[PDB]
RNA sequence: GCGAGAGACCGAUAGCGAACAAGUACAGUGAUGGAAAGAUGAAAAGAACUUUGAAAAGAGAGUGAAAAAGUACGUGAAAUUGUUGAAAGGGAAGGGCUUGAGAUCAGACUUGGUACCGGGCCAG
RNA sequence: UGCUGUAAAGCUGGGUCGAACGGCCUCUAGUGCAGAUCUUGGUGGUAGUAGCAAAUAUUCAAAUGAGAACUUUGAAGACUGA
RNA sequence: UAACGAGAUUCCCACUGUCCCUAUCUACUAUCUAGCGAAACCACAGCCAAGGGAACGGGCUUGGCAGAAUCAGCGGGGAAAG
């Protein structure tokens, strides 16, 4: 068990908004890649970056990207009473493609 | 932690509307004692309220 | 006052109620009637619908017009894996019906088999069967005295068989258990040949062969709640009508100042249990070879499969059975085979069907090839190939 | 102030109340019923989990034309729901009762709700407006709650006499 | 109008509309229309202090003859409601008559007479 | 809790309560309610029900605070479009 | 009687889901949840068939029968409400 760990992981938002209200589609990717921490991360508490809310609101309400490469990282969260000893922090990864790309830990 | 007539005094002493005023996130203790204008202006002068520029609307494919 | 015109009644009445069916496993109401004389045989087979094809055919009809010419005609798969015979039951007539007297079971279940008396099987100690099959490990006395007891007293006997999901494409690993029972011989020729199967798989065409009509008992599509104007196909009322205009507009008159059973009402649609009678045999195809979907006209190295795959279900890999036209149920729906009730001769019942051809072209979209090599002559060399 | 029940030895005994809660009195009715008579964490923990949405309070008698839910089969019923405000009211009453019962030097882990009831406060009146020019009532149903922790010959005829007498002579 | 004395009168939905900051609050452009609302306690002695809580409050404590008088205050009915206890329940419930069962109430051993006399009740 | 009366009603045990009230002979009346789409006040079932859907649309983070979908600031995405 | 007409009427061309004969799609509801939360109406109430009856009964007579608690819909009845 290695508590605060770093991953790089790709999100397919395409087939995560297929059919949703057209003035949902921004406000429900921020929902999707919450979901998406908590699968690969376990913790409820997940914190998004606000350059993430910009990639995101880039192209409009309507014009989240079909896929988007995140990094995802595990961090201890003491800030003792806080129902959660752990939090997950998602930031944007700036790639030239986003396709092909496989999850991979992250060294720091 | 309520900067509401901050920001309408910085807009009316800057001369421009309230949309484009920019208080300092992290400068908030010192903007919430600003109560007066000549605050205001020593806030502006010193660049902890900042004016925004303006939108640009090109002409250049009108031209 | 009477009605105006004449017309008649919209939807059957022998269908009610239009409910949803008790089990998804569509349940053999009544079986063949049993000739002693027959060689003992199975008279049902459970199987999987897996889709819809195309074939080519000469018709042998003479007097029709289409006789000794190709017709096309629409086809169901089902694949059909083998099942395994895993028990016995014996029922006695009695003045209140037929009652079941004891079930016997073989030794070993599988765990796919087992996995049906659970639901939550995780979480289990998997104790299922556990001290039955103790009583074999002694001297196996207690399951003579059983099967002596079916012998002596029963009347019917149906043998206990499960598929073998595990060899579908689907993902559900729950075995599908039902009773077939067994027709022919006397009941201890029955017991007999049930007690020597036991453990043993049987296969689709040690009960039905080509060209034979058989009956499908499934569970239909379900749709949901319904308005009348879709479940009971009445007619829409005028554009202008107020409130709406998908309605009976009279749900009944005056007296009896009750709504009546017989009025179209709103209600769930679809999912109901069904017995389709009279469905030919096109082809019991063979899970080992390698030309499933091959002809003696066509004669491509060719599988039953579509190309991609059937869509929603995977690829039939196991013996499988191609039906005239359609049978109730979905794409993964367990679907009941059953022999016919009756004996009949007519031109449509008793005439053998060849095969000229079975399309396997993609069903994901406007597929017009049959084959990756045909496809591939055709476009010749691309980009991704090199 | 006098409880509606008085504990039989309030030396073993604590007790809370609210007057004039701006709660529902019907949702309060129900939430109080799902927790009367438990252990004092049992109905702590549960309270948390209804919150969480992961049980639910089952509605008994205020219950026409609600929903339908599956966590209502841990108590037999279809019609169970989850009333937020209700739940922190009676979590907060609880908390006040379980510290006037350590005040009293009671042990929490032994504590039952042994009594508890809601009550029905004095209304609020507000205004609605209706078509036609009309004004009806849109008015609140407040709640007065209270609550307790507790820390868990014959005679003979003649007769009778002379045959009990006889049998006892005949056997020995 | 001003000053007095009275009643087989009314007793807070009564008596004047008004026993109260009543021709008030409020409505209508206007002429006009026009309410509701009396009582802690002898005395505020109107609850210091401790404690839980963000607070409102609660629990202790205290004052008082009484808090079953806490400025939601004399008494505090009914409709209606909660909890507790007992009981009953196959498309209403309720009622009369009768008895059973469960509960409650009542009486002659008398205002009994000097171990006996004598009496009460139910029965053969 | 019982007792009396065919009845209208009368008396009594227990609880609550706090300042007046009753029997008898007579006098007198603004003297007895289930109804009047009665009057005034109060309270139910309905019912946690109908419903809280026009005017394009919100989101991330920080601050504050016991508590933040709704406050403030920053960053965006929008609209009114003279 | 030229011209004019959101005036009444007939035929024709064009047009089309008005229709044969319906199907599918979108937003907002309905739906379920947190919070908030009315009203109409209400003798008592509420399963049928026949009978008689103020001559068309939920109740009465004679039969059929009859099992808690319920949710979404619905427009036969309550000679439903106003
Ligand atoms: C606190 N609320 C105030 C208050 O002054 C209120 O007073 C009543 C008072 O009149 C009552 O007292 C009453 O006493 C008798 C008897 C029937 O009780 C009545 O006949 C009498 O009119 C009245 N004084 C009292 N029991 C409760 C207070 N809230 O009266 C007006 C009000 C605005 O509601």
């Amino acid at each position: 068990l290695q508590d605060v760990v770093t991953r790089e992981y790709t999100i397919n938002l395409h087939k995560r908004l297929h059919g949703v209200n057209f003035k949902k589609r921004a406000p429900k990717a921020v929902k999707e890649i919450k979901k998406f921490a908590t699968l690969h991360m376990g913790t409820t508490d997940v914190r998004l970056d606000p350059k993430l809310n910009i990639a995101i609101w880039k192209r409009g309400v309507q014009g989240v990207e079909n896929r988007m490469r995140l990094r995802i990282s595990r961090k201890r969260n003491d800030e003792e009473d806080a129902k959660e000893k752990l939090f997950a922090y998602v930031e944007p990864v700036i790639v030239p493609s986003t396709k092909g790309l496989q999850t991979v830990v992250v060294e720091d | 932690a309520n900067l509401r007539t901050q920001k309408r005094l910085a807009a009316s002493v800057i001369g421009v509307g309230k949309r484009k005023v920019w208080l300092d996130p992290n400068e908030t203790t010192e903007i919430a004692n600003a109560n007066s204008r000549s605050a205001i202006r020593k806030l502006y002068k010193n660049g902890t309220i900042v004016k925004k520029p303006e939108t640009v609307h090109s002409r250049s494919r009108a031209r | 006052s009477h009605r105006k015109y004449e017309a008649p009644r919209h939807g059957s009445l022998g269908f009610l109620p239009r409910k949803r069916a008790a089990k998804q496993r569509g349940r053999v109401k009544s079986f063949p009637k049993d000739v002693k004389s027959k060689p003992v045989a199975l008279t049902a087979f459970l199987g999987y619908k897996a889709g819809m094809t195309t074939i080519v055919r000469d018709l042998d009809r003479p007097g029709s017009k289409m006789h000794k010419r190709e017709v096309v005609e629409a086809a169901t798969v089902v694949d059909t894996p083998p099942m395994v015979v895993v028990g016995v039951v014996g029922y006695v007539e009695t003045p209140r019906g037929l009652r079941s007297l004891t079930t016997v079971w073989a030794e070993h279940l599988s765990e796919e088999v087992r996995r049906r008396f659970y639901k939550n099987w995780y979480k289990s100690k998997k104790k299922a069967f556990t001290k039955y099959s103790g009583k074999y490990a002694t001297d196996a006395k207690q399951v003579e005295t059983e099967l002596a007891r079916i012998k002596k007293y029963a009347s019917v006997v149906r043998v206990l068989a499960h598929t073998q999901i595990k060899k579908t494409p689907l993902s559900q690993k729950k075995a599908h258990l039902a009773e077939i029972q067994i027709n022919g011989g006397s009941v201890s020729d029955k017991v007999d040949w049930a007690k020597e199967h036991f453990e043993k798989e049987v296969s689709v065409d040690s009960v039905f062969e080509q060209d034979e009509m058989i009956d499908v008992i499934a569970v239909t599509k379900g749709h949901g709640f319904e308005g009348v104007t879709h479940r009971w196909g009445t007619k829409k009322l005028p554009r202008k009508t107020h409130r709406g205009l998908r309605k009976v507009a009279c749900i009944g008159a005056w007296h009896p100042a009750n709504v009546n059973w017989t009025v179209a009402r709103a209600g769930q649609n679809g999912y109901h249990h069904r017995t389709s009678i009279n469905h030919k045999v096109y082809r019991v195809g063979k899970g080992t070879d390698e030309a499933n979907g091959a002809t003696e006209f066509d004669r491509t190295k060719k599988t039953i499969n579509p190309m991609g795959g059937f869509v929603r279900y995977g690829n039939v890999n196991n013996d499988f059975v191609l039906l005239k036209g359609s049978i109730p149920g979905v794409k993964k729906r367990v679907v009941t085979l059953r022999k016919s009730l009756y004996v009949d001769t007519s031109r449509r019942a008793v005439e053998k069907v060849n095969l000229k051809w079975i399309d396997t072209a993609s069903r994901f979209g406007k597929g017009r090839f049959q084959t990756p090599a045909e496809k591939h002559a055709f476009m010749g060399t691309l980009k991704k190939d090199l | 102030v006098r409880y509606a029940a008085t504990p039989a030895n309030p030396a073993k005994s604590a007790s809370a109340r609210g007057s004039y809660l701006r709660v529902s009195f019907k949702n309060t009715r129900e939430t109080a019923q799902a927790i009367n008579g438990w252990k004092l964490e049992k109905a702590q923990k549960y309270l948390d989990q209804v919150l969480d949405h992961q049980r639910a309070i089952p509605f008994r008698r205020y219950n026409s034309s609600i929903g339908r839910t599956g966590q209502g089969k841990e108590f037999g019923v279809t019609k169970a729901r989850w009333p937020a405000k209700s739940v922190n009211f009676v979590k907060d009453l609880l908390r006040n009762a379980q510290a006037n019962a350590e005040a009293k030097g009671l042990d929490s882990s032994k504590l039952v709700i042994s009594h508890i009831q809601v009550n029905h406060a004095p209304k609020q009146r507000r205004r609605t407006y209706r078509a036609h020019g009309r004004i009806n009532a849109y008015q609140s149903t407040p709640s007065h709650i209270e609550l307790t922790l507790t820390e868990e010959q014959i005679r003979l005829n003649s007769r009778q006499r002379g045959r009990l007498a006889s049998q006892k002579r005949l056997t020995a």
